[PDB]
């Protein structure tokens, strides 16, 4: 996988080039926006359970003919699965915002997603409504102001927005 | 590639959880040492030039059949001085990407992997080349923890070739 | 699907011979006892209605805190009340499946697997559907051999709970 | 796999129902039929060696090119191959027998079957004449009126030629 | 196929490398050896049908129930005798071929795998065709290495039913 | 893998024939070349090293794309890859040549080849002038008149170009 210094690395040396004093400075910046970083990962992770779980009940409520007997989510054991996967989706989408790339994401999670869920009937855009849910919980516990010292991480939520919206994508 | 974020990463994923505290205090290490790491990857750099020149010719002091013994794996014909050239300043590029991702996986992945295969096959001998890297580490003129970062990636490779 | 039909091909098929005495002992053994399951299984279902509405306030009674605590998980409005006689009626139906199959193939398929995983997650206590169990136990009616049949499962879904 | 019992139940659940007063009614009365059922599978299974190997000699009879060198079935490496796979054939045609559901000779024997002797070039016409010779020898094997108590067992007959034209027709 | 120079091939291929003189001096044999299996080869082709004639009466004389007994696994009938014929042909065609390759390959393909599975599916009796191999063993005429040869794969072939 | 001798073997068995007196007369002749083979694969062999060194060396010199930062044989990785390949080409090609047929390199080394290439990106077109370099180089070894005792080997390096150009020709 990468992360986002690895990725300006990787173009680079496809080039055979040293990096510029622009690519030098993007990437300082990321570091000094780096706390910002690491407070969204924790804050998303230490509440991971409540944000699947909130999820899966608003889900089941809008959308009744998933638990329904004959449903896809109806038994335990595909609730189980439906609920393993949400929470499988929010950690891979936890691992892009730490690493400030996607790759990790799409390699390891995104592809064949959509393919998996075709093979096994699983509605792919009810899913995508699940992702959705927990993007805007998970925004909202990584942007709260109360608890931390204050500033503005906008372009940050902005980046983790994006990440929910490429999972979201990738199934619906 | 192997960055102190993606072997945290890696390390999660492996055992199928999230990341932890554990793993974003390593993360944490990785920001700040970075102030270090970008100064000396800029130095070297801004100095690559005259670093790869320099390398270059205090190989050929060090081994002077480098250049007048007869064959394309020596230095003895402009095309095997430029060759040379290249090759130095790939380690050079290397070392500096290394800084710049905070960790060995550039020069694991271009350069490490393979290497002792092509110095077999084209005849190139590893003391060539470690000469180059001790040069560079002699007069890149780094001091404090910079240096220690430079230093740190330059006998890496020096490892690798040993 | 576990049933001692499927059982008895299954151990043939893995051993890759064809059915002997051995497997076809343990069919008539099932044939025989169909007599008494079924019975179970019909009165089970001709009663459902009133164990289920039985089953529920059992547990009510037993844990009052399931009535006036807030909460989703709790059966404390409407909704809840509806969702927990759901669920009563779901274990019924199971254990009448399992009655006609001769075997715990169908509960441990849509119900038992990922049990722990659901009551972990919905804050569902384990303790509520035994006291449901063992309130359909001591009620069904049942006597003899048929008591024998329902009884097993219903313990057998008790002990997956426990 | 399934049995007849528990195809039953799963449509039961699917819809999310208890048994009906009918459907109780028609697994009882297969459970009445059980001892002819058991006859069936033990008489077949007791003739199996003979089954598939006056089968084979039939088959080859009949069609001399199988065995003429260069033949599907020349070398005994490929005829020993050609004999397993009557008796696998048969095997499985004796647990949907006695599970009364074909699922079990779907899943683990037909299902790509086809697909496998055109990758090959075995001829699948000559595997259903194989088939069709067996199914004959089996069901008078099974329904031999001497040594057993006397009864009517047509319908299990219907339904046993039903698994071996099944199988027959998977192939060609 | 197993011939002394697929072996080779075999041997140099699983250990990934080039063939080197260990392997070629195998084949030197084999090429070496090619005189002596060729002439024998070539005798038992040209004899075939005298040799396949006076071994199946060899097995008839031993085995009389062989042409009386009743089953068409026996010689009883026109049709057993043809294929009595034609098995012991087949028998003799692989001793050649084998010669031929230089290797037990081509019965150890065509013939012998399996061979086992057929014996007794068919009730053919192994003790036959081992009587038919010792009459073309004492009869095929040759002498010296080419004998050597002929009996190696005749032998083999016994072994094979043994 | 076949051989020379399984090769005319196997056609016979098909057909169900003993071998003619022609058949003989062929394998007999191929017997009495084989001197000429073993100094063909030995002198190879023998060389092996430098014949991939220079061809590989001559390829990148003529197509310096190659190994420019970005091209697929930069990178110690893929220049290893690349090396191996080329060994491995070789290495069949001799196997080829021991045993006087080209199954082992179609089976073993050239079916799929292309296929391998393509998903990698790898331009085949060079992996051909590579195996061609290889061939003038591994012919003229082979058919050196130092060093051995005189002869006419034009036959057997007519065949040893076909093995080449048969594996140039599955990835151009
Ligand atoms: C947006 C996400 C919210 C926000 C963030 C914000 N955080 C900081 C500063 C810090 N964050 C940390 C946290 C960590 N450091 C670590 O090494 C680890 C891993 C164990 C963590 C979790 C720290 C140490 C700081 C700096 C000291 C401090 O507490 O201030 C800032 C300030 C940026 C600047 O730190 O550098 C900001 C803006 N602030 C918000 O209002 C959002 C809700
Ligand atoms: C049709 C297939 C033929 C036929 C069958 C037929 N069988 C029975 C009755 C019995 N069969 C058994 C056999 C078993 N019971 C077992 O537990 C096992 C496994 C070890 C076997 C093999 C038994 C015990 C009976 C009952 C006692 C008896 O011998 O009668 C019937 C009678 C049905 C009624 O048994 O219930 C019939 C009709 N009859 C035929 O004419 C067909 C050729
Ligand atoms: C063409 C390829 C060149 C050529 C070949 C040529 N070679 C021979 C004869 C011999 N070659 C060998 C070599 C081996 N024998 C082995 O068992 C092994 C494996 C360890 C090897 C490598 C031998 C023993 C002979 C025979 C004795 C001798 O040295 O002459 C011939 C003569 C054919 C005839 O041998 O039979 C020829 C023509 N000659 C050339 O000019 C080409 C450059
Ligand atoms: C939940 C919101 C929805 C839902 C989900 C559901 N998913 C499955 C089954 C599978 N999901 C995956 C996906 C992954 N596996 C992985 O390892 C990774 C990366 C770490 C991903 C993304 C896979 C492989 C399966 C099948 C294997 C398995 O189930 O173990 C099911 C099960 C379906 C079934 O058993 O038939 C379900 C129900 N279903 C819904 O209705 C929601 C919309
Ligand atoms: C310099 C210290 C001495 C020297 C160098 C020399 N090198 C080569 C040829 C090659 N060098 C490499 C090295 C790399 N390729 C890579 O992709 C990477 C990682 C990014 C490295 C480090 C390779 C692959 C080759 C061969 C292929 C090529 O030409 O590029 C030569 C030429 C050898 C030849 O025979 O053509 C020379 C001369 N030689 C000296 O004498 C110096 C002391
Ligand atoms: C009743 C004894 C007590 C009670 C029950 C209650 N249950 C839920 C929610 C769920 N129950 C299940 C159970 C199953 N689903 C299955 O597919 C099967 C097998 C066929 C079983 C046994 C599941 C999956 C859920 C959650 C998803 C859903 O809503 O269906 C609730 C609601 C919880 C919520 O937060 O929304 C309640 C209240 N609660 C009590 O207090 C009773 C004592
Ligand atoms: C016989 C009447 C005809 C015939 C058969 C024949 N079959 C094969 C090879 C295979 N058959 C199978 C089928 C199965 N394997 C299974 O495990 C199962 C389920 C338990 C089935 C149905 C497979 C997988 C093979 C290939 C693997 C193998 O042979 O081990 C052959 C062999 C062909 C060959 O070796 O080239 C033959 C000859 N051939 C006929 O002419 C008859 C009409
Ligand atoms: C002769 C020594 C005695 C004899 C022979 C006999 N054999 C058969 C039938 C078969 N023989 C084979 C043998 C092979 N098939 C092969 O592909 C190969 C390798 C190339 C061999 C060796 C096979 C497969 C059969 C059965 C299928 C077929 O008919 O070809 C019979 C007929 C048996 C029958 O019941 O139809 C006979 C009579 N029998 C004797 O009494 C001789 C002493
Ligand atoms: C060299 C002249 C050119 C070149 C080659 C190149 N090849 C690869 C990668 C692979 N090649 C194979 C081929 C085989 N593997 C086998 O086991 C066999 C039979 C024994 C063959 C023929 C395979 C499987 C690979 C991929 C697996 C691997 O690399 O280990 C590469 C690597 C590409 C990459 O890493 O992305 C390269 C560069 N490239 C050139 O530019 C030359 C024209």
């Amino acid at each position: 996988m990468l992360d986002a210094f690895a990725k300006v690395v990787a173009q680079a040396d496809a080039r055979g080039e040293f990096l510029t004093n622009a690519q030098f400075d993007a990437l300082s910046n990321l570091v000094k926006e780096g706390n910002k970083r690491l407070d969204a990962v924790n804050r998303i992770t230490s509440n991971a359970s409540t944000i699947v779980a909130n999820a899966a009940r608003a889900l089941f409520a809008e959308q009744p003919q998933l638990i329904q007997p004959g449903g896809n989510a109806y038994t335990n054991r595909r609730m189980a699965a439906c609920l393993r996967d949400m929470e499988i989706i929010l950690r891979y989408v936890t691992y892009a915002i730490l690493a400030g790339d996607s790759s990790v994401l799409d390699d390891r999670c995104l592809n064949g997603l959509r393919e998996t869920y075709q093979a096994l009937g699983t509605p792919g855009s009810s899913v995508a409504v699940a992702i959705q849910k927990m993007k805007d919980a998970a925004i909202a516990i990584a942007n709260d102001p109360n608890g931390i010292t204050p500033g503005d991480c906008s372009a940050l939520m902005s980046e983790i927005a994006g990440y929910f919206d490429r999972a979201a994508a990738a199934v619906a | 590639m192997k960055t102190p974020i993606t072997e945290a990463i890696a390390a999660a994923d492996t055992q199928g959880r999230f990341l932890s505290n554990t793993e974003l205090q390593a993360v944490d290490g990785r920001f700040k040492r970075a102030v270090a790491s970008m100064e000396a990857a800029r130095a070297l750099t801004n100095n690559a030039q005259s670093l790869i020149d320099g390398a270059a010719q205090a190989v050929y002091q060090k081994f002077p059949y480098t250049t007048t013994m007869q064959g394309s794996q020596y230095a003895s014909t402009p095309e095997g001085k430029a060759k040379c050239a290249r090759d130095i300043g790939y380690y050079l590029r290397m070392i500096t990407y290394c800084l710049v991702a905070g960790g060995t996986g550039p020069m694991d992945e271009y350069l490490i992997a393979g290497l002792s295969e092509i110095n077999s096959t084209f005849d190139l001998s590893p003391s060539w080349y470690i000469e180059a890297l001790k040069y560079i580490k002699a007069n890149h003129g780094l001091t404090g923890q910079a240096a220690v970062e430079a230093n740190a990636y330059i006998d890496y490779a020096i490892n690798a070739l040993s």
